C-alpha cells in the first residue's frame, strides 16, 4: 500500500508544483469602503484578483484579518460625504486600519472619489475640521478642499509607518484605475525589496 | 606578521561560521537569496580554513614546506575559492537586479531549483578554471627562472604564463566586477526614483550602502588583479612582497562579507541567539 | 405600563445574581490547592507538514487520529496522512477565503466555508475515485466561522451574522436556527453527546444551545472582549473560552459561573484557539505572539510552551486518542507535536 | 418596544429557574475527572517511543 | 457573573449656551488598558464619533465641531470618564454613549459606531432648548 501512497503523493506533488507556480504569479487586492464578490483582471500579462467583501454586516474587526498578506488594500472614500459626518468616519476607519497589528505592512491605495460632487458642494466643510480655515495649499477652492482631505489622510498615514508600508492617494474610469493599481503594486514590491537591502 | 595572519584567519572563520550556522538554524532565514549567501559563506570558509594558513606559513618561513604536490593543490584551491566568492557576489547582485527591475516576473524567473542550478554552475566554472589547468601543467610558463621555480620543491611562487593569468583574472575578477558595477548602478537609479516619489537623508543612506558594498570589494581585490595582469608583461616592475601583500588584502576581503551581507535584523537576532 | 416589564427584569436579574452568588462556596484555586503540579511540559515538533502556500486558517483531525484536513487561504483543502506525511488528497476550493473546515466522523465527507457564506460538503469515497462537491448549504448572511458534523446527514454551523444553524444535508435545508448573540459568533463546539453545543461571539459572552428545541439555555459573561475560541471540556459539564483580553476562562454549566481564569502580565496578546488534552488537565492555547501556551487547567499555572512558528498560531487540534497536537499558523506550515 | 421587553423577560426567566449546584461541587467533579483519565493521556503522560505513531513504528 | 457595563449620567435639560458634565461609570474591565470614546446620536441620524482619550490620558482627539467646547477626561482611580460641555448649542441635543475600544493595549479602535457594538452604554439625554 505504501507504494500506492507514494504514487498518489507524487501525482499530487506535481499538481501542487503547478498550483504553486500559479499562486505566485497572481496578486490579491482587498476592495474596501454573495458573501464575497471576486474580480479578475490582467494588465501586462500580470494577473490580479480583487475581492469586494460586501456581504458582511458592518463589523469588520474579525474578517478584515483575512487580508493580512494581500499586495494592497484599495480604500475608496467619497470626499463629498439628518447628515452624518462621513469623512470623519472614513478617517477613523483608515486610522484603525493603518494601526492594526495585522495590516501594518499593507500599503493602502487611497481613492478619493466624487471629487466633482465635492466641487459642486463647495460653491459646509469649515464646521467640521475647523482647521480648514488656516489650511494652505502645498478654482483654488476645490483644489484646497480636496488636498486638505488628502493631507488629513496623509497625516494619519505618515505618523506610524516606519517605512514598511505607504499610502498611494489618487483622485478618482476603470481604465486608469486599473493602471494605477498596477503601478502602485509595482512600486510596493520595489519598495519592499529596496528596504530589504537597506537602500530605503 | 604572525599575529596579523592569525587574527585574519580568526576573523574570516568566525564570521562565515556564524553566517552558515545562523542560516541553517533559523527557519525565518531559509529564503531563496540566503542560498546564495550560503554559497558565499562556504567559499569564504574554505579560504579562511585551508588557503590562508598555508599562505601564512609561506610568508612567515619564507619558503614552502610541503612538497610540490601540495603546492599545486594549494594553488588550485586558492584560485577556486577566490573565483567562487567573487562570482557568488556577482550572483547576489544579479538576484537583487532581477528582484528590483522585474518585480512581477521575479517570482517566476527565480525558484529554488534554478537557484541551486546557478550555484552549481558557479562552482563548476570555478573548478574548471582552477583545478583542470593548474594540475595538467597548462599554467606553467617557459622562462628559465620559472623552470627553476617549477622544479624546486621549496618554491611555490605564482609564476604563470600570459594565457592562464589573463583568462583566470578575467573569469575570477573582471567579468564579476563589470556585472556588479552595472547592476548596482541600475539599483541605485531605481532607489533614487522611489525616493523621489516618496518625498536627501535617504539618498545618502542608499549611497552609503552601495558604497560600502562596492568600495570594500574593489579596495580589497583590485590591486592584486591589476598587478596580476602586469606581472606577465614585465616581471621586473613590481616587487614580490607587494604582490603578496595585495593578495593578502584580497584574502582579508572574505572577512568583511559576513558584515556587508548579513546585518539584517533577523540575522542579528539569530547571531545573538546563537552566540 | 412599560415599567412592569422593567420591574420584572430588574427583579429577575437580581434573583439570578443572588442565586449565582449564593452557590459560590469556594474557588477552584482552593480545592485545587493540594493536587500535584503537572510538571513542566516539554513537547517537541515531530512533524512539519509542508505544501500549503498561504496561511492556514483551520484544521481538523478526523476520528482515526491519522488523517487530517487543513484549510489554507491559498484556496486548498489538503488531506494529509500524518504518519507518513503523505498528501492523501488536495481539493481546490471554489472560493479561496476559507475560514473553517470539518472532517466527518465517518471519514466520507469534508466540509469547508468562509467569506462566501456557504458550507460546501465534499465527498471523499466515490465510484469515479475523485473527490467531488456533494452539497452546498446556503442561507447564512455572514461569513462561516465554524462548522461541525453531527453525522453524515446533519451539520451545525456558526456565522458572522450572530446566528447558528443546524442543517439537513440531503435536502440542503436549514432545519433549525439559533439566535440570541449580538456579536459575530466566532467558534462553536459540540458536546460529546451532540445534543448541546456552546458558541462564543464578539459580544464577550458564550451561549449554550439545545440542538433539538432550538432554545438558548444559559448565557455566560465575564470576558472583556471578543471570544475567539471555545472548546468543550472532555465530559461536557464545562467549557473554556479564549479572548482578545489576553485571558482564557473556564465556565461551568451546572454552576453558571466563571470557574477559572488563565492569564499573565507578560501576556498582552489575544487567544486565537484552544483545545483540551484527552483527560482535560492541560489547556492548549494558541496566541497572536506566535506561541502556544500550555496551561495547567486546574492550577492556572502556565505549564509549557510550543514556540516553533514564525507567525500567528491560527488553529489547534488534539487527536481523538490524544497522541499528537496539531498547530497551524500564518507561516503556512503545520506542526505535529508530542 | 414592549415586544423586546417581553423577550427580554421571558429568556431571563428561562435561565432563572434551573438547578444550580455549588461551585465546590463543579470543581470536585472536574478534579475527579482529570484524575480519572490521567493514565490515558499521552501528552500529559509521555510514554515511550515504540508506541507513538510520530517517532517510530 | 461580572459583565461589561458603561453607565452614562449627568444629562438633562440646559439652556442654549449652558454647560453640563457627563459622567460615565465603567465596570467589568480594567479601565486603564482601554482607549475610551464618546459617541452620540441625534434624532434621525446615524451614530457619530465625538471624542476619544487614550489609556494614559495624554493623547486626545476630537471631532471638529466640539473642539474648544468639549473636554474629555479620564479618572483611572475612580474608573470614571467625563465630558465637560460648555458654550452648548442646540445642535448638540442628542443621546450620548460612552464606548470602549474592543481590544486592550491597541491603537486601532474598530466598530465603535456600528449600531450593534456590544461594549457601548445605553446613553444619557441632552436637550438644549428654551
Ligand atoms: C595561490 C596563490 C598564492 C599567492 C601567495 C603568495 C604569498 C603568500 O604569502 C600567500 C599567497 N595566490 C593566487 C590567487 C589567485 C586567485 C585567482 C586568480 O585568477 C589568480 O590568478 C590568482
Amino acid at each position: 500500500e505504501e507504494k500506492g501512497q507514494r504514487e498518489a503523493n507524487k501525482k499530487i506533488e506535481k499538481q501542487l508544483q503547478k498550483d504553486k507556480q500559479v499562486y505566485r504569479a497572481t496578486h490579491r487586492l482587498l476592495l474596501l469602503g454573495s458573501g464575497i464578490f471576486e474580480t479578475k483582471f490582467q494588465v501586462d500579462k500580470v494577473n490580479f484578483h480583487m475581492f469586494d467583501v460586501g456581504g458582511q454586516r458592518d463589523e469588520r474587526r474579525k474578517w478584515i484579518q483575512c487580508f493580512n498578506d494581500v499586495t494592497a488594500i484599495i480604500f475608496v472614500v467619497a470626499s463629498s460625504s439628518n447628515q452624518t459626518n462621513r469623512l470623519q468616519e472614513a478617517l477613523n476607519l483608515f486610522k484603525s486600519i493603518w494601526n492594526n497589528r495585522w495590516l501594518r505592512t499593507i500599503s493602502v491605495i487611497l481613492f478619493l472619489n466624487k471629487q466633482d460632487l465635492l466641487a459642486e458642494k463647495v460653491l459646509k466643510i469649515e464646521d467640521y475640521f475647523p482647521e480648514f480655515a488656516r489650511y494652505t495649499t502645498p478654482d483654488p477652492r476645490v483644489t484646497r478642499a480636496k488636498y486638505f482631505i488628502r493631507d488629513e489622510f496623509l497625516r494619519i498615514s505618515t505618523a506610524s509607518g516606519d517605512g514598511r508600508h505607504y499610502c498611494y492617494p489618487h483622485f478618482t474610469v476603470d481604465t486608469e484605475n486599473i493602471r494605477r493599481v498596477f503601478n502602485d503594486c509595482r512600486d510596493i514590491i520595489q519598495r519592499m525589496h529596496l528596504r530589504q537591502y537597506e537602500l530605503l | 606578521m604572525s599575529l596579523l595572519m592569525a587574527l585574519v584567519v580568526l576573523l574570516i572563520v568566525a564570521g562565515n561560521v556564524l553566517v552558515i550556522a545562523a542560516i541553517g538554524s533559523t527557519q525565518r532565514l531559509q529564503t531563496l537569496t540566503n542560498l546564495f549567501i550560503t554559497s558565499l559563506a562556504c567559499a569564504d570558509l574554505v579560504v579562511g580554513l585551508l588557503v590562508v594558513p598555508f599562505g601564512a606559513t609561506l610568508v612567515v618561513r619564507g619558503t614552502w614546506l610541503w612538497g610540490s604536490f601540495l603546492c599545486e593543490l594549494w594553488t588550485s584551491l586558492d584560485v577556486l575559492c577566490v573565483t567562487a566568492s567573487i562570482e557568488t557576489l556577482c550572483v547576489i547582485a544579479i538576484d537583487r537586479y532581477l528582484a528590483i527591475t522585474s518585480p512581477f516576473r521575479y517570482q517566476s524567473l527565480m525558484t529554488r531549483a534554478r537557484a541551486k542550478v546557478i550555484i552549481c554552475t558557479v562552482w563548476a566554472i570555478s573548478a574548471l578554471v582552477s583545478f583542470l589547468p593548474i594540475m595538467m601543467h597548462w599554467w606553467r610558463d617557459e622562462d628559465p627562472q620559472a623552470l627553476k621555480c617549477y622544479q624546486d620543491p621549496g618554491c611555490c611562487d605564482f609564476v604563470t604564463n600570459r594565457a592562464y593569468a589573463i583568462a583566470s583574472s578575467i573569469i575570477s575578477f573582471y567579468i564579476p566586477l563589470l556585472i556588479m558595477i552595472f547592476v548596482y548602478l541600475r539599483v541605485y537609479r531605481e532607489a533614487k526614483e522611489q525616493i523621489r516619489k516618496i518625498d536627501r537623508f535617504r539618498e545618502h543612506k542608499a549611497l552609503k550602502t552601495l558604497g560600502i558594498i562596492m568600495g570594500v570589494f574593489t579596495l580589497c581585490w583590485l590591486p592584486f588583479f591589476l598587478v596580476n595582469i602586469v606581472n606577465v608583461f614585465n616581471r621586473d616592475l613590481v616587487p614580490d612582497w607587494l604582490f603578496v601583500f595585495f593578495n593578502w588584502l584580497g584574502y582579508a576581503n572574505s572577512a568583511f562579507n559576513p558584515i556587508i551581507y548579513c546585518r539584517s535584523p533577523d540575522f542579528r537576532k539569530a547571531f545573538k541567539r546563537l552566540l | 405600563e412599560l415599567d412592569q416589564l422593567r420591574q420584572e427584569a430588574e427583579q429577575l436579574k437580581n434573583q439570578i445574581r443572588d442565586a449565582r452568588k449564593a452557590c459560590a462556596d469556594a474557588t477552584l484555586s482552593q480545592i485545587t490547592n493540594n493536587i500535584d503540579p503537572v510538571g513542566r511540559i516539554q513537547m517537541r515538533t515531530r512533524r512539519t507538514l509542508r505544501g500549503h502556500l498561504a496561511k492556514i486558517y483551520a484544521m481538523h483531525w478526523g476520528t482515526d487520529s491519522r488523517l487530517l484536513v487543513s484549510a489554507s487561504q491559498d484556496g486548498k483543502l489538503i488531506i494529509w496522512d500524518s504518519y507518513t506525511t503523505n498528501k492523501v488528497h488536495a481539493i481546490p476550493l471554489r472560493s479561496s477565503w476559507v475560514m473553517t473546515c470539518a472532517y466527518a466522523p465517518s471519514g466520507n465527507y469534508v466540509a469547508c466555508g468562509g467569506l462566501d457564506n456557504i458550507c460546501s460538503i465534499y465527498n471523499l469515497k466515490t465510484r469515479e475515485g475523485n473527490v467531488r462537491v456533494s452539497r452546498e448549504l446556503a442561507g447564512h448572511t455572514g461569513y462561516l466561522s465554524c462548522c461541525r458534523f453531527l453525522d453524515d446527514n446533519q451539520i451545525v454551523t456558526s456565522s458572522g451574522d450572530t446566528t447558528c444553524a443546524l442543517w439537513d444535508i440531503e435536502t440542503g435545508q436549514q432545519t433549525t436556527t439559533f439566535t440570541g448573540h449580538t456579536g459575530d459568533v466566532m467558534s462553536l463546539s459540540l458536546a460529546p453527546d451532540t445534543r448541546l453545543f456552546v458558541s462564543g461571539a464578539c459580544d464577550a459572552s458564550a451561549k449554550l444551545w439545545d440542538v433539538r428545541e432550538g432554545m438558548c439555555r444559559q448565557t455566560f459573561t465575564g470576558h472583556e472582549s471578543d471570544i475567539n475560541a471555545i472548546c468543550f471540556f472532555p465530559n461536557g459539564n464545562a467549557f473554556a473560552t479564549g479572548s482578545d483580553d489576553a485571558t482564557c476562562r473556564l465556565f461551568d454549566l451546572r454552576a453558571d459561573q466563571e470557574l477559572m481564569t488563565y492569564s499573565h502580565d507578560n501576556i498582552i496578546c489575544g487567544i486565537t484557539s484552544v483545545s483540551f488534552s484527552k483527560s482535560g488537565r492541560l489547556l492548549l492555547a494558541g496566541y497572536d505572539d506566535f506561541n502556544c501556551n500550555v496551561w495547567d487547567a486546574l492550577k492556572a499555572d502556565r505549564a509549557g510552551v510550543l514556540a516553533g512558528h514564525d507567525n500567528r498560531v491560527s488553529c489547534l487540534g488534539v487527536t481523538d486518542d490524544g497522541m499528537a497536537v496539531a498547530t497551524g499558523s500564518w507561516d503556512s506550515f503545520l506542526k505535529i507535536w508530542n | 418596544s414592549i415586544a423586546q421587553a417581553r423577550k427580554l423577560v421571558e429568556q431571563l426567566k428561562m435561565e432563572a429557574n434551573i438547578d444550580r449546584i455549588k461551585v465546590s461541587k463543579a470543581a470536585a467533579d472536574l478534579m475527579a475527572y482529570c484524575e480519572a483519565h490521567a493514565k490515558e493521556d499521552p501528552l500529559l503522560t509521555p510514554v515511550p517511543a515504540s508506541e507513538n505513531p510520530f517517532r517510530e513504528k | 457573573a461580572a459583565q461589561v457595563q458603561l453607565q452614562e449620567s449627568g444629562g438633562g435639560l440646559v439652556q442654549p449656551g449652558g454647560s453640563l458634565r457627563l459622567s460615565c461609570a465603567a465596570s467589568g474591565f480594567t479601565f486603564s488598558n482601554y482607549k475610551m470614546n464618546w459617541v452620540r446620536q441625534a434624532p434621525g441620524k446615524g451614530l457619530e464619533w465625538v471624542s476619544d482619550i487614550s489609556q494614559s490620558g495624554a493623547s486626545i482627539s476630537y471631532t471638529g465641531s466640539v473642539k474648544g467646547r468639549f473636554t474629555i477626561s479620564r479618572d483611572n482611580a475612580k474608573n470614571t470618564l467625563y465630558l465637560q460641555m460648555n458654550s452648548l448649542k442646540p445642535e448638540d441635543t442628542a443621546v450620548y454613549y460612552c464606548a470602549r475600544c474592543p481590544a486592550p493595549f491597541t491603537r486601532d479602535c474598530f466598530d465603535v459606531t456600528s449600531t450593534t457594538y456590544a461594549y457601548r452604554g445605553q446613553g444619557t439625554q441632552v436637550t438644549v432648548s428654551s
